[PDB]
């Protein structure tokens, strides 16, 4: 058995990883629409609220 | 001492674990310690009987 | 796709390297004359020293034990005249372009799916947009601390897989449980730092662990 | 609370108050570099066999020592930490056990969850069976004593 | 192969090795390294890298044949606060990459950032039919600019910065040279403060956003400012 | 063509109240469940008397030494464990 503890610290791979470079290219794939639902969906978190409830186009 | 390398005096050699397995060989050992007590008592016992 | 590029042993392509294949799977028995072309890439051969010198040898010329992670980068790829290339004229010397970062960049990516267990590059794009709304200063560490919060790699960590492919079959087989039942969206979720996971097949997992490790158990009790 | 002796001393926080300038006539705070440490990386093992490389990441590599010795604490060590708490819960709070050995309270309450999962193992008898049967030991939380190295060199005194 | 010869040359201490390098290379000629001695002991010191800029081929025609000339830039610099640019000129390309190589050696400039990962205020320089902007942002941000200009920010240590760059940009030499200038136009806190009279703290203030970017997202500036 | 049965799973700590009780509320005071007001139960703490632990590596792994200070601690556990022994054995030799 095992427990998580905190956001880690540390951490080892069996190779070198560039995250810089692999977050540039991916800077350049994002998508605006994905993005604007995860923000809409961070304000409405809790269900038992008569805001969450309202009418809107779309999925959020 | 003549049996330099037999220091404990022991008649068969422990049990592989390889191939008799750890539990088997662990089991061996606490019998072999009885035997040992038990064979003290045996020939205290004949001795004083006859 | 049944193509060797999706096999271990030719998974990973560097450009920039003297043998293009890089090894990372620590598990994966190699035949002499494959040890042999990954070996190149370790030693190299001095001029005026007439040695040769492997790539730790070459951090300790440069004083190099612990550096920013960016600069890790110029170590690995590059060479310098002074310690690593002394003797051979400058005429000679290799000097990158800044049309080699494509190559680099994709090859990075690549990296990622291989890490998570050979996933598709849509999923490494949402979980870089997934970092992008969660707090934190960093991006760079977002991106670490994302990888470690999927569940397949989690269970690598507690040893009971051989690789990160191996652990992503004990999940579809639900063999490990996350806070006493097996998950849901176990393939799309993130572990908290107060989860718990257990192994359900006790039985399997300790048979896996004995076999790894019998040659080398010791033969006296 | 010597720094040979004491990693967690050597790993402190630091004070910093650096100027640029006169005090007489005018000064300036020093920013121009950072004293605060950055990510790291570093090479930690080579296999010979498959030329496999380990490279480790590190939030604070800059500004600590010795990190790995968190989580591989002995046997030993995790064992008292459970004995204490059982014995008076109300000195040995997860505060002053994290003091103690040094650790996060975090660590200090996930040990006691395993060791208490295990004990109930042993109790219903899943664990320590056959010959290793003597190494469950049953303790009384009243017999137990902790000694001291008080005197200096080779020696533990009850008080 | 001998696997125990191969663990012994990997796990061995280096100084043999570092005072041979260091020897041979500082008693070589100044033809084939035409670097200053003094220069030379301090490549010692840091870790380097090196980027081609541009490589540019001129053409100058004749009676019978043509006769062609090439030039080139190259960057070098040690990773924390150093940077220089070389130019040369040769009859082929990879002279020229060499000339400008060793070239740039011998132009290494200082370059001021604060805290050493971005820059103190923002900054908008004209070179010749060029134009450049740079703005700070905060640590960690990241680097939002051209390819060419994030292997310049690598070599000078920059961490955190944006960059951009309008007008006659066909000439990547110029492209570099005014970002070289300006980086150099900066202004610090610590210049001529004796004549001040005061104390001259940092501080810590988060920046904000226009308004337009907190609609779209949805979010509210600090409250300092929201007070009503 | 699996012959395995189906898993549905359940906190540890609710298979643990209903198999055993007394342990069940002996961890809830080690675990500090009554430090936090939201979380602290109606029932008031019980005392904790006994505690199971394993030596296994204490005795045969970590202490190789010669010195008095590790053949103290060996000879401690085991005349402990004789005591409890020997306790278990005293309620059932009489007739
Ligand atoms: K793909
Ligand atoms: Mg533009």
């Amino acid at each position: 058995t095992s427990v998580k503890l905190f956001p880690p610290v540390d951490a080892s791979y069996p190779t070198y990883v560039d995250f810089e470079h692999a977050t540039r290219l991916l800077d350049h794939f994002t998508s605006r629409k994905r993005l604007n639902y995860q923000r809409k969906m961070i304000k409405k978190r809790d269900k038992f609220q008569i805001k969450s409830w309202d009418h809107h186009a779309g999925e959020a | 001492h003549r049996f330099r390398n037999n220091k404990f005096l022991r008649l068969e050699p422990d049990l592989d674990p390889k191939v008799y397995g750890q539990t088997e060989t662990l089991q061996k050992q606490v019998d072999d310690n009885f035997s040992l007590l038990l064979a003290k008592h045996r020939l205290d016992m004949k001795a004083a009987a006859a | 796709v049944y193509r060797n590029s999706h096999t271990k042993r030719f998974s990973c392509r560097n450009s920039r390297l003297k043998y293009p294949f890089e090894q990372i799977w620590p598990t994966l028995q190699l035949s002499e004359d494959d040890a042999a072309m990954f070996r190149r890439n370790s030693r190299q051969f001095v001029v005026d020293l007439s040695q040769n010198i492997t790539l730790k040898n070459k951090f300790a010329l440069n004083k190099a034990t612990k550096i920013p992670h960016q600069d890790a980068r110029a170590l690995i790829y590059e060479s310098n005249l002074h310690l690593d290339a002394v003797g051979e004229h400058p005429r000679y010397l290799k000097i990158r372009r800044v049309t080699s970062q494509y190559g680099s960049k994709l090859m990075n990516v690549r990296k990622l799916r291989l890490l998570l267990g050979f996933k598709r590059r849509n999923f490494v794009q949402k979980l870089y947009e997934h970092t992008l709304l969660q707090q934190g200063s960093n991006k760079s560490w977002k991106v670490l601390c994302a990888l470690e919060a999927k569940m397949n790699l989690a269970v690598t960590r507690m040893g009971v897989a051989e690789d990160v492919l191996e652990a992503t079959h004990d999940l579809r087989q639900n063999n490990v449980t996350l806070n006493g039942s097996p998950a849901q969206m176990k393939h799309a979720r993130y572990l908290e730092p107060a989860d718990v996971l257990a192994v359900s097949a006790v039985s399997l997992i300790k048979q896996r662990i004995c076999k790894g490790l019998f040659e080398v158990a010791p033969n006296t009790l | 609370n010597n720094p040979e002796d004491n990693i967690a001393i050597r790993n402190a926080p630091q004070k910093v108050f650096q100027l640029i300038g006169d005090p007489r006539s005018g000064v300036a705070d020093d920013v121009t570099h950072n004293p605060f440490g950055e990510i790291t990386v570093e090479m930690v093992w080579h296999q010979l066999k498959n030329e496999v490389y380990w490279y480790r990441y590190e939030f604070a590599g800059q500004t600590t020592e010795q990190s790995h010795r968190d989580s591989r604490l002995s046997d030993y060590t995790k064992n008292l930490i459970y004995l204490l708490r059982a014995k008076n819960p109300r000195k040995w709070t997860i505060e002053a056990l994290a003091e103690k050995f040094h650790i996060r309270k975090q660590r200090v309450l996930a040990i006691l969850a395993l060791k208490e999962m295990e004990a109930h193992k042993i109790e219903s008898g899943k664990q320590l069976q056959g010959p290793l049967s003597p190494y469950g030991l049953k303790v009384r939380v009243e017999d137990l004593k902790l000694l001291s190295l008080d005197p200096t060199g080779c020696g533990w005194v009850e008080p | 192969i001998n696997m125990d010869q191969y663990l012994r040359m990997d796990n061995q201490d280096t100084l043999e090795l570092l005072v041979q390098a260091k020897d041979n290379f500082l008693k070589k000629d100044e033809r084939t390294i035409p670097i200053p001695q003094s220069v030379r002991e301090v490549m010692y010191r840091h870790r380097w890298d090196k980027v081609i800029v541009d490589v540019r081929r001129l053409v100058y025609r004749t009676k019978n044949n043509k006769r062609e000339q090439y030039t080139a830039m190259v960057a070098s610099g040690n990773q924390k606060g150093l940077l220089g640019l070389g130019m040369g000129s040769a009859e082929t390309a990879q002279l020229a990459v060499a000339r400008a190589y060793l070239d740039s050696f011998s132009n290494l400039a200082a370059v001021p950032l604060y805290r050493g990962h971005t820059v103190y205020h923002h900054v908008e320089h004209h070179f010749q039919r060029v134009k450049v902007t740079l703005s700070p942002r905060t640590s960690g941000w990241g680097l939002r600019c051209s390819n060419l200009f994030y292997e310049l920010c690598s070599l000078a240590g920059i961490r955190d910065l944006t960059v951009d760059v309008s007008g006659a940009t066909r000439n990547k030499f110029f492209v570099a040279k005014a970002f070289f200038d300006a980086l150099q136009k900066q202004t610090a806190p610590h210049d001529g403060v004796e004549g001040t009279g005061v104390y001259v703290k940092e501080v810590v203030r988060r920046p904000v956003v226009n308004l337009g970017t907190y609609r779209n997202n949805g979010t509210l500036p600090p409250k300092e400012y929201l007070a009503t | 063509t699996t012959r395995r049965r189906k898993l549905l799973g359940s906190r540890y700590g609710a298979r643990l109240a209903k198999k055993n009780r007394q342990q069940f509320e002996r961890a809830r005071v080690i675990l500090d469940c009554y430090s936090d007001e939201e979380l602290r139960p109606d029932s008031p703490p019980v005392a904790v008397k006994e505690v199971t632990i394993n030596t296994l590596q204490t005795m045969r792994f970590l202490f190789p030494q010669t010195s008095k200070e590790h053949l103290d601690i060996k000879q401690n556990i085991a005349s402990y464990k004789i005591f409890s022994l020997n306790r278990e054995l005293l309620s059932l030799l009489p007739k």
